[PDB]
């Protein structure tokens, strides 16, 4: 009578050079667009 | 976020614990078979 | 064991014989208890099987729980669970009664809880119990094989050791107050040693 | 006096009674299916 084993991870090293058309880079670019894009000197999307 | 409920019980493929293997068998030689579409919401 | 036939099934019987081999006393799981870390609650579950009840019942094969209803992980409490003992023995017809030049007959017996270690191999034993049949004799599914029949055994509920000559079981008699009075009276005479000596053979 | 237990529940083909046909359906559109080898001795 035992319980279930677990699984987990942690980052240590740097993998291969990231390609442009991959989901993580797409997400990063979208996040940058949300948090940085300026119109009339305003952070419209962050504010809204 | 066409999803369907599992067709068969997942407790077999999911070997959660060592005692689960015992629980998955009992009453002599009769194999455990939950039947088709055994899940309820 | 030789004169025990299918016509006695499901009826209370009393068999006599010699124990030929016992089994290792193992614990059986009955109720399991678990603790939830994310909530601080104690859960439990119950289990059962075919041999714990005389009347047939519809199976309820509950699984061993590892998660909470909400998805939280669970921790087991071995000290708060419950276990029960279980032993299996084999009984054979006595050698002072079995046919000579003929192979012997034997029958299995299952003991539980407080009747688990009351005998050893080589004893003469009298067991009173229920002669039962279990499972399906290959009827379910195709099971093209037809040689095998129904599994049978005794749900033993009374066990008695019997003394016999040239056997490892000692003889013991219960002493009554009349017996004690008589023996104590007899002890006080002066020729008791002579009387006892002459009594022999 | 190689017989085997029935493979499927017989209450469907055995139209014993009028109310049995009603009892053979319940809980909306789900069809009743006892499963394979549903009999016990």
């Amino acid at each position: 009578s035992f319980d279930r084993p677990e699984i987990y991870s942690a980052p240590v090293l740097q993998g291969e050079s990231p390609n442009d058309d991959d989901n993580t880079e797409i997400i990063k670019s979208f996040k940058n667009f949300i948090l940085e894009f300026r119109l009339d000197s305003q952070f419209i999307y962050r504010d809204q | 976020n066409t999803v369907s409920l599992p067709r068969s019980c997942l407790s077999t493929i999911e070997s959660e614990s060592s005692m689960a293997n015992e629980s998955n068998i009992g009453d002599e030689s009769t194999k455990k078979n939950c039947g088709p579409d055994p899940y309820i919401i | 064991p030789r004169t025990l036939t299918a016509q006695h099934l499901n009826k209370l019987v009393s068999v006599e014989g010699i124990v030929t081999k016992t089994s290792l006393v193992r614990p059986k799981l009955i109720r399991s208890v678990h603790y939830a870390a994310k909530t601080g609650r104690f859960h439990y579950r119950d289990y059962t099987d075919a041999t714990t009840t005389l009347t047939t019942r519809i199976p309820t094969p509950a699984i061993y729980p590892t998660e909470d209803t909400e998805g939280n992980k669970l921790t087991t409490e071995y000290g708060y669970s419950t276990f029960i003992d279980h032993q299996r023995i084999t009984v054979q017809e006595m050698p002072e009664m079995a046919p000579a030049g003929q192979l012997p007959r034997s029958i299995d017996v299952i003991l539980d809880d407080d009747l688990v270690d009351k005998t050893k191999p080589g004893d003469r034993v009298n067991v009173v119990g229920v002669f039962k049949s279990l499972g399906a004799g290959g009827m379910n599914q195709s099971n093209s094989n037809t040689l095998i029949g129904f599994k049978t055994l005794i749900l033993g509920n009374t066990v008695y050791p019997l003394h016999a000559r040239s056997t490892g079981v000692a003889a013991r008699q219960m002493l009554t107050d009349f017996d004690i009075r008589n023996i104590n009276k007899l002890s006080k005479k002066k020729d008791i040693f002579d009387i006892l000596s002459q009594s022999l053979a």
